[PDB]
C-alpha cells in the first residue's frame, strides 16, 4: 500500500511488503549570512543522523550474517521460555507493533546468541 | 534466452549542478579571498584523455561562472566587518589647492578637519591630501564624495589585494569535462574532451574594459558571444598574443597614521616627497595596431567581407564603465582609453600614453547588499605594474543596416564576464554508475 | 503595479534643448533594459536606443551619435528610478512622440510602455 | 543581417472573417498593436508564444521564415494597427 | 586506463574496468570567525551529499541481492520489446554513453521487475 | 576483554575477538548565536569523517569480495618472499602490532592483487 | 481543551467550529517621510 | 528630549497623538537638524 501501510495488519501479511519501509530511511543575501545558520545547521544534523542510524543497522546484518538481505534465517533455535506460542497465532494473529512490547525484555539475550553463532561458525569454516 | 544482468561503475554521465570547493597552492599572507581555508592542490594533476566521445559543451548557461561570482562577493564584503570603520570622516573639511602653476591644477586636494581624539572630549585639527573624484562642494568647505548614501569603512590595511590563482574542485561522484578543441565557439559540440580532477589557475582579476592577465589562445583570435545579431549582448574577444601595458604612480606618497579612537587608527596621506605627476599607462603603438589588425580579420567572419569596421571610445555611464579600472598595486586606477579604440579600417619604439586618475572611495556589488562602501589607504612608495592584455569586452552599435558600416565600442560593467573568458572551456557532470545490459549469463540458485 | 510613469509635452525651438523623463516603480529595475522609441506622424516607429539601468551604458545608431544623451538616475532607496533623455540639436523633422519601452527577456519583448511625449521645434 | 517585407500594406476586410498578415524575417519576432496616439501594446512573442492579459482569439506561427498572425472572432474594439518587430527595425504596419 | 577513460570504448571493453570508476566515489584566526562559513559549509555539505548518494545506490544493489558484486547476474528474463538488436551488436559496436539513451524511457519498468524478482525468490527458500 | 584488550595477545587470540573493534567505528541562547559554531562545527565535522573512513573500508572488503564477513578467505596464494616465517609462529609468537610493521612495505602489492582475483573470477562465471 | 479543568492556573483552549468574521480598521491616512541620521542610514518619521 | 504638543483642537480622544520636534544628528556629524514627527501617547513618557 504505502509507507506503514501494514502496521496494523498480522506479521504474515507485512512481512511481504518490506521494501516500503526499507526505501524511506535515507531520502543580494550578504545582509544576513548568519541567518542561514537556522536550516542550514539543523537541516545538515538530520541528514548526517539519518546516516549513522542507517550504518548502525547494517553493520548489525554483517556481523549475524545477513548483509544484504531483508528476510534472514539463522541457526539459533528458538528458545520456548521467550514466547510460548504457536506458529499459527503469532503470524495470522498478532501484528508487529505489540509483538515488540513481549520481546523487549528479552531483545538484548537474542542479540547476543545471533552474534555467538556467527563468529563460532565462521571459526570452523574459515 | 537473454538475462538482464545489474553493471555497478559504468562510465554514464549526466549534467548537473552542483557546488565546487576551492583549492589553493602551497603556502611558502593574508587577503581579501579566503585562500587558507582551501584544500592543497595535487603536485601534479591527473587529465584522463576521452577517445571516441563528442561532449556537447554550452556556454553562456554554465553555473560555475554564476557560482565564482557568489563566491568573489562573499569574500570581497566580509574582509571589511571586523577592522576599523571611518564613520566619523563625515565632517566638514576645508580644501586647498596643492599646485602653484596653473595649466592638472585641481586633482588633489589639501583638506584640514577636525578629527575625534582617543579622549572623546577634545578634538584634533588635522589635515590629509584627497583626490577630486573623492571630494565634492557643500555650497573650499567640501566634504566626502556621498556621506549620505553609504557608510564608508576603511579597506583592511593587513589583507592584500593581490589575485593569486584558486582553483575548483568537483566532489566525490562528479567530473568536470575540459574542451581542449581550438576552432570550438561558446555553443557547440566538442569532440575533443579529456576530464580533470579540477581547472587551472583562474585569477580573479577585476577590470571592465581590458581583460588583464588571462588565458591566452591556440592558434588564432576567437570571438564569442551569445548572439552577434542582438546588440544588447557584450562580444568577448580572446588574444592570441599578449599585449604588455606598463601602469604606473610616480607620486612619492607618504602614508600617516591618525588615531580617531581607542584602538582604531585612520591612515591619511601625508606630503608628497618629490614632484606632482599624473599617473598613466603605456601600450606599444606597433603591437597594438597589430593585435587590432587581427581581431578585424575575425570579426568580418560575422559580417560581410567588405564592411568598414570602425572602432570608437565610450558613450557613457559611470567611471567604471567608460574607463578601464584595475587594481594595480593595492590602488585603484581609471584610465582613459580614447587613444586605444580610435580607428577605421577599410576593407582591402613609439608608446600610447593613457592618462588614469586614482580613486580611493570605492563602492562595489552593489554596495555589498545594503549600503556598504569602502576606503582603500594610502599605499606608502611609487607603484609600478607590468601585467598582458589578453581580451577585450565590446558592445557593437546597432541601427546599422546600410553603408556596410559597424562600430565597435568597449564595454563592461558585468563582473560575470571577466570570468566567462576563464571557465568556458569547463562543465560539470554527474556520473551515474548503475546499468543495465542483457547477458546470456543465469544466477546460480 | 508595474508602471512606467511618462513627463508631460513641451515646446522648444530648432537649435533648443529637450529632456523627456521616464519613472520605473513597481519591479525590478536593475535586471532589464529601458529602451526608447520615437515616431513621426504619419510614419512607423523608430529606435533612439537603450541604457544599462546597473551600469550606465547608452546606445544609439549612426544617425544619433552626438545628439542624444541617455542618462539615468537613481534613489537612494532604488526602489524608483528616472530615465532622462537629452537632445542637443532638434532639427525641423524632430518633432514627433516619445515611449520609453522595457526590456523583458532576450527576446525583445516590450511588454510595459510609455504614455507618451510629443515635443514640437 | 537583417531583412525585411511586408505585402499586406493595406485591408479593410469585415468582421467575423479570419484574416492573416505575413512579414518574412529572420531571428525573434514579436507582434504589436497600435491604436491611432496611444502607445503600442506586445500582443505575442517568439513567434507562437502567447502573453497574459491577451485575449484567446490571438494566434501566430511560423513556419521556415514565415510568420502569420491569425485574427478569428473580429470585434469592434479590435480595429488597430500590427506590425511585426525585429529588435532594432519596425515595419510600418496595416492598418484594418 | 584511468577515471572515466573507457566512455568511448565499447561496452565489452568497459565492463572490465569498473573498479576506477566505483573507487572514485568516496574520496590569529578569531578575527574573521565568520568568514570559515564559505568553504566550510560549502565544503562540509559536498561531502554529506556524496555519502548520501553513494549509500542510495548500494540500497538497490542489496534489493536486487547484488551487494558487494560489481557485475550481477540476476533472474528476470530480457523482454525483447525494450531493444531488439543481437548480442554481437551491442557488447562490440555500442557504448555506455548512447546505450542510457535507449534505456532511460523503460529504466522504471526494470528496475521494478528486479524488485520484485527477488521477494519472491526470498519467499521460497526463505 | 574490552575495546582493544587484545592488542599484546597473539593473532590467533586477537582474531576471535574482531567484533569488539568493529563495532567501535560508528558510535535565553540568542546573545551567543553564534558561540554554537565552536564544537557545533568541530563535533559535527568529527561525525562526518568517521562515516567516510568506515565507509572506505567497507568498499575495499566489496571489492575483494568480502562483504559482510570478518575473516574472509580468498583465492591469491601467499608468496614466500613477503615473510619466510612458519604458520606456527606467526599466530602464536607474534602479536598484530609488530606484524603490521613487517608487511608495510609490501601492503600494497597484496592490495592489488586481491582485486585482480575478484575480477578475473567474476569474468569467468558471471 | 485544556491541560487540567480542575487547576485554574491552565489557560482553556477553545476551538470553534464555525468562523467570525472580525474587520479591523486603521482610517487615518498617514505619510512617511525620511529623515537621514547618518551616513547610508535613514529613519522612517510619520508626517501629517 | 522631545517637545511635543496636541494635535486635535475639539477636546471631548484628545491627546492620543503627539507632535514632537527635536534635534537629530546630520549625516555630517558636526552640524544638526530640528525635524519634528508625529508619536502615538504609548511612545511617550513625560
Ligand atoms: C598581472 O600579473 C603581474 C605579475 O604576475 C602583476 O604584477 C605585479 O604586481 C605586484 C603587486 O604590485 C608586484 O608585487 C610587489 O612588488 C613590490 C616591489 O618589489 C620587488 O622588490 C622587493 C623589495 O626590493 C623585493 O623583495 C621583491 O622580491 C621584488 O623584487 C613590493 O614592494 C610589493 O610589496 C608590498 O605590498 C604587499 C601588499 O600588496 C605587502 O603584502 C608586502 O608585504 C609588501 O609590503 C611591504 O613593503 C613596503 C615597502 O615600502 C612597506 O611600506 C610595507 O609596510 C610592507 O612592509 C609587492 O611584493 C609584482 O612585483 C608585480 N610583478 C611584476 C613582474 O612587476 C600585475 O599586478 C597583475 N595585474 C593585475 C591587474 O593585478
Ligand atoms: C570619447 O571621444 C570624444 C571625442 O574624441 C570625447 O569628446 C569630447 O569630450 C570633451 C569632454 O567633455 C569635450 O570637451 C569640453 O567641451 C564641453 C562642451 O563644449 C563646448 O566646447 C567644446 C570645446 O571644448 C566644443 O567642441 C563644443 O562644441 C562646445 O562649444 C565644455 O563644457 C568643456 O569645458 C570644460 O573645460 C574647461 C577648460 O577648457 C573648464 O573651464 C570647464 O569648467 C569645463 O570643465 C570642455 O571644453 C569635447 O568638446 C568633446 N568633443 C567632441 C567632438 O564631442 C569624449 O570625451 C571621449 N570620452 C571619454 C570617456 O574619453
Ligand atoms: C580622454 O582623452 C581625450 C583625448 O585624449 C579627451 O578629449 C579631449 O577633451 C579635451 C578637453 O577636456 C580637449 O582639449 C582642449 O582642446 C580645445 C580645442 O583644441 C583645438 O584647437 C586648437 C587650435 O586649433 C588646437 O591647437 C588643439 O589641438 C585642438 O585641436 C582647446 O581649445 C582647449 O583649450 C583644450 O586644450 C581635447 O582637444 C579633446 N581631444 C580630442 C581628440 O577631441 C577626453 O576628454 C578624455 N576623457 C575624459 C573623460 O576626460
Ligand atoms: C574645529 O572646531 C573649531 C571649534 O571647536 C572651529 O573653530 C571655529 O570656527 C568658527 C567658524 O566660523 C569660527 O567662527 C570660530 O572663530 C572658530 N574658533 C576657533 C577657536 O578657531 C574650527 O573651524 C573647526 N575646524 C574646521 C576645520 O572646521
Ligand atoms: C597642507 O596644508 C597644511 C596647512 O594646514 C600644510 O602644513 C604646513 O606645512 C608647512 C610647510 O611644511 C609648515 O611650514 C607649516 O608649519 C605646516 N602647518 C601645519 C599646521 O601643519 C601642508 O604642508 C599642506 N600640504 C601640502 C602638500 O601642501
Ligand atoms: C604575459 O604573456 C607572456 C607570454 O604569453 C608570459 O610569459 C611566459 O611565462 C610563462 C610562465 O611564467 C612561461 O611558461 C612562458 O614560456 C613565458 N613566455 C615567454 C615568451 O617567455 C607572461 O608570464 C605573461 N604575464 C603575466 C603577468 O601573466
Ligand atoms: C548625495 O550627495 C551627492 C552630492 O551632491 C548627490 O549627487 C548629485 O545630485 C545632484 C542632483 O541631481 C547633481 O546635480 C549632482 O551633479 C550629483 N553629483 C554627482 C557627483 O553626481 C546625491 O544625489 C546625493 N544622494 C541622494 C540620494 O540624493
Ligand atoms: C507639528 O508641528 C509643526 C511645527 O513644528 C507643524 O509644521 C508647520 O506646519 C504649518 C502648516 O502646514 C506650516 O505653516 C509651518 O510653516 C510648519 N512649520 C514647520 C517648522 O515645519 C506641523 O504642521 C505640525 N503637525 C501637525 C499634524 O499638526
Ligand atoms: C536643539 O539645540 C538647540 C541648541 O543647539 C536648542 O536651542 C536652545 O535651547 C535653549 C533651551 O532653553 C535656549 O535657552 C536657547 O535660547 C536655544 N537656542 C537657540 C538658538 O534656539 C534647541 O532647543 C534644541 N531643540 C530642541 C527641540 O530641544
Ligand atoms: C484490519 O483487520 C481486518 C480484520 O481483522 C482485516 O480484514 C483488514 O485487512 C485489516 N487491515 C489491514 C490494513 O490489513
Ligand atoms: C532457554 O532459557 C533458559 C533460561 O535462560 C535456559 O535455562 C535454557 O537453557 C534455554 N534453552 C536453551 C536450549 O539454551
Ligand atoms: C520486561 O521489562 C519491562 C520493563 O521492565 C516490563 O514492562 C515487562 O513486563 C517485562 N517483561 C515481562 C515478560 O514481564
Ligand atoms: C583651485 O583651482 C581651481 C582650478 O584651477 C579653482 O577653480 C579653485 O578656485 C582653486 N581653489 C583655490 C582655493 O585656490
Ligand atoms: C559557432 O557556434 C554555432 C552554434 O550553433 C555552431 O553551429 C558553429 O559550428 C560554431 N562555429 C563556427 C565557426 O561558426
Ligand atoms: C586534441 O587536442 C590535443 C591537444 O590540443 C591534440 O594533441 C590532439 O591531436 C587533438 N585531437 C584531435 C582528434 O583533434
Ligand atoms: C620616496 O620618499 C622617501 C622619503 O624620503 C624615500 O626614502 C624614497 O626613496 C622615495 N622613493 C623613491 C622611489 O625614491
Ligand atoms: C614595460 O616595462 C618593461 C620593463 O619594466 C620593458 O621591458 C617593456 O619594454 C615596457 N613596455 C612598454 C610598452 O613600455
Ligand atoms: C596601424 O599601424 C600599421 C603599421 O604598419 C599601419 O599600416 C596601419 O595603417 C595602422 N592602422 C591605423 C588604423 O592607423
Ligand atoms: C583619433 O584619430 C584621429 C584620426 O587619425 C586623430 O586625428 C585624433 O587625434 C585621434 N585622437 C586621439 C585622442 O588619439
Ligand atoms: C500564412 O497565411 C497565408 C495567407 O494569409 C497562407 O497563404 C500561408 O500558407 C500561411 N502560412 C502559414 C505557415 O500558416
Ligand atoms: C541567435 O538568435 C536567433 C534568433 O534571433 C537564433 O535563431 C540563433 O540560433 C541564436 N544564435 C545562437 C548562437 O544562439
Ligand atoms: C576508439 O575507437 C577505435 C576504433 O573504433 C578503437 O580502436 C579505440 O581503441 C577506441 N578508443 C578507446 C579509448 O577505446
Ligand atoms: C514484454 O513487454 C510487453 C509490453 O509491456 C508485454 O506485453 C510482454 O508480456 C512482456 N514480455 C514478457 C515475457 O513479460
Ligand atoms: C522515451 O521518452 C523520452 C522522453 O519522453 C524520449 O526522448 C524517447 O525517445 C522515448 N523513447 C522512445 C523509444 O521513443
Ligand atoms: C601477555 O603475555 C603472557 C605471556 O606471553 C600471556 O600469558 C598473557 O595472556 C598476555 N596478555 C594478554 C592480555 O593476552
Ligand atoms: C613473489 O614475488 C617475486 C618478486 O616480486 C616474484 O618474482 C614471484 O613471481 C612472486 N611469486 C609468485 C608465485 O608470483
Ligand atoms: C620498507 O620500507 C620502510 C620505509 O621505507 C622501511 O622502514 C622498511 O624497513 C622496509 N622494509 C624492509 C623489509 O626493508
Ligand atoms: C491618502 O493621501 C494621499 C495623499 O494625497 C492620497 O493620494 C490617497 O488617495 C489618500 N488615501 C485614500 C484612501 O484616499
Ligand atoms: C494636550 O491635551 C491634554 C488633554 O486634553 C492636556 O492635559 C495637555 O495639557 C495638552 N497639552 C497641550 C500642550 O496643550
Amino acid at each position: 500500500l504505502g509507507f506503514l501501510g501494514a502496521a496494523g495488519s498480522t506479521m504474515g501479511a507485512a512481512s511481504m511488503t518490506l521494501t516500503v519501509q526499507a526505501r524511506n530511511l535515507l531520502s543580494e543575501a550578504q545582509q544576513h549570512l548568519l541567518k542561514l545558520t537556522v536550516w542550514g545547521i539543523k537541516q545538515l544534523q538530520a541528514r548526517v543522523l539519518a546516516v549513522e542510524r542507517y550504518l548502525r543497522d547494517q553493520q548489525l546484518l554483517g556481523i549475524w550474517g545477513c548483509s544484504g538481505k531483508l528476510i534472514c534465517a539463522t541457526n539459533v533455535p528458538w528458545n520456548s521460555s521467550w514466547s510460548n506460542r504457536n506458529l499459527s497465532e503469532i503470524w495470522d494473529n498478532m501484528t508487529w507493533l505489540q509483538w515488540d512490547k513481549e520481546i523487549s525484555n528479552y531483545t538484548q539475550i537474542i542479540y547476543g546468541l545471533l552474534e555467538e553463532s556467527q563468529n563460532q561458525q565462521e571459526k570452523n569454516e574459515q | 534466452n537473454l538475462w538482464v544482468t545489474v553493471y555497478y561503475g559504468v562510465p554514464v554521465w549526466k549534467d548537473a549542478e552542483t557546488t565546487l570547493f576551492c583549492a589553493s597552492d602551497a603556502k611558502a599572507k593574508h587577503n581579501v579571498w579566503a585562500t587558507h581555508a582551501c584544500v592543497p592542490t595535487d603536485p601534479n594533476p591527473q587529465e584522463i584523455h576521452l577517445e571516441n566521445v563528442t561532449e556537447e559543451f554550452n556556454m553562456w548557461k554554465n553555473n560555475m561562472v554564476e557560482q565564482m561570482h557568489t563566491d568573489i562577493i562573499s569574500l570581497w564584503c566580509q574582509s571589511l566587518k571586523p577592522c576599523v570603520k571611518l564613520t566619523p570622516l563625515c565632517v566638514t573639511l576645508q580644501c586647498t589647492n596643492v599646485t602653484n602653476n596653473i595649466t592638472m591644477r585641481g586633482e588633489l586636494k589639501n583638506c584640514s578637519f577636525n578629527m575625534t581624539t582617543e579622549l572623546r572630549d577634545k578634538k584634533q585639527k588635522v589635515y590629509s591630501l584627497f583626490y577630486r573624484l573623492d571630494v565634492v562642494q557643500i555650497n573650499k568647505e567640501y566634504r566626502l564624495i556621498n556621506c549620505n548614501t553609504s557608510a564608508i569603512t576603511q579597506a583592511c590595511p593587513k589583507v592584500s589585494f593581490e589575485p593569486i590563482p584558486i582553483h575548483y574542485c568537483a566532489p566525490a561522484g562528479f567530473a568536470i569535462l575540459k574542451c581542449k578543441d581550438k576552432k570550438f565557439n561558446g555553443t557547440g559540440p566538442c569532440p575533443n574532451v579529456s576530464t580533470v580532477q579540477c581547472t587551472h589557475g583562474i585569477k580573479p582579476v577585476v577590470s571592465t574594459q581590458l581583460l588583464l592577465n588571462g588565458s591566452l589562445a591556440e592558434e588564432e583570435v576567437m570571438i564569442r558571444s551569445e548572439n552577434i545579431t542582438n546588440n544588447a549582448k557584450n562580444i568577448l574577444v580572446q588574444f592570441n598574443t599578449p599585449v604588455q601595458i606598463n601602469c604606473t604612480r610616480p607620486n612619492n606618497n607618504t602614508r600617516k597614521s591618525i588615531r580617531i579612537g581607542p584602538g582604531q587608527a585612520f591612515y591619511a596621506t601625508g606630503d608628497i616627497i618629490g614632484d606632482i605627476r599624473q599617473a598613466h599607462c603605456n601600450v606599444s603603438k606597433a603591437t597594438w595596431n597589430e593585435t587590432l589588425g587581427k581581431v578585424v580579420k575575425q570579426l568580418r567572419k560575422h559580417f560581410g567581407n567588405n564592411t568598414i569596421i570602425r572602432f570608437a571610445n565610450s558613450s557613457g555611464g559611470d567611471l567604471e564603465v567608460t574607463t578601464h579600472s584595475f587594481n594595480c598595486g593595492g590602488e585603484f586606477f581609471y584610465c582613459n582609453t580614447s587613444g586605444l579604440f580610435n580607428s577605421t579600417w577599410i576593407s582591402n619604439n613609439d608608446s600610447i600614453t593613457l592618462p588614469c586618475r586614482i580613486k580611493q572611495i570605492i563602492n562595489m556589488w552593489q554596495g555589498c547588499g545594503i549600503g556598504q562602501a569602502m576606503y582603500a589607504p594610502p599605499i606608502q612608495g611609487v607603484i609600478r605594474c607590468v601585467s598582458n592584455i589578453t581580451g577585450l569586452i565590446l558592445t557593437r552599435d546597432g541601427g546599422s543596416t546600410n553603408s556596410t558600416n559597424e562600430t565597435f565600442r568597449p564595454g563592461g560593467g558585468d563582473m560575470r564576464d571577466n570570468w566567462r573568458s576563464e571557465l568556458y572551456k569547463y562543465k560539470v557532470v554527474k556520473i551515474e554508475p548503475l546499468g543495465v545490459a542483457p547477458t546470456r549469463a543465469k544466477r546460480r540458485v | 503595479q508595474v508602471q512606467l510613469l511618462q513627463s508631460g509635452a513641451a515646446v522648444t525651438k530648432p537649435g533648443a534643448s529637450v529632456r523627456v523623463s521616464c519613472e520605473a516603480s513597481g519591479y525590478n529595475i536593475r535586471d532589464y533594459f529601458i529602451h526608447w522609441w520615437r515616431q513621426a506622424p504619419g510614419q512607423g516607429l523608430q529606435w533612439v536606443g537603450w541604457i544599462n539601468p546597473k551600469t550606465g551604458q547608452p546606445n544609439n545608431p549612426r544617425q544619433f551619435q552626438g545628439r542624444v544623451s541617455l542618462t539615468r538616475h537613481a534613489s537612494w532607496d532604488f526602489d524608483t528610478y528616472s530615465f532622462y533623455m537629452d537632445l542637443k540639436a532638434l532639427r525641423s523633422d524632430d518633432t514627433a512622440v516619445y515611449f520609453c519601452a522595457r526590456q523583458r527577456s532576450d527576446y525583445w519583448d516590450f511588454d510595459v510602455w510609455g504614455s507618451g511625449t510629443q515635443v514640437t521645434v | 543581417d537583417i531583412q525585411m517585407t511586408q505585402s499586406p500594406s493595406s485591408l479593410s476586410a469585415s468582421v467575423g472573417d479570419t484574416v492573416t498578415i505575413t512579414c518574412q524575417a529572420n531571428g525573434y519576432l514579436n507582434w504589436y498593436q497600435q491604436r491611432r496616439g496611444k502607445a503600442p501594446k506586445l500582443l505575442i512573442y517568439d513567434g507562437s508564444k502567447l502573453e497574459r492579459g491577451v485575449p484567446s482569439r490571438f494566434s501566430g506561427r511560423r513556419w521556415g521564415q514565415e510568420y502569420n498572425l491569425t485574427i478569428n472572432n473580429l470585434q469592434p474594439e479590435d480595429i488597430a494597427t500590427y506590425f511585426c518587430q525585429v529588435y532594432e527595425f519596425v515595419v510600418p504596419g496595416t492598418r484594418l
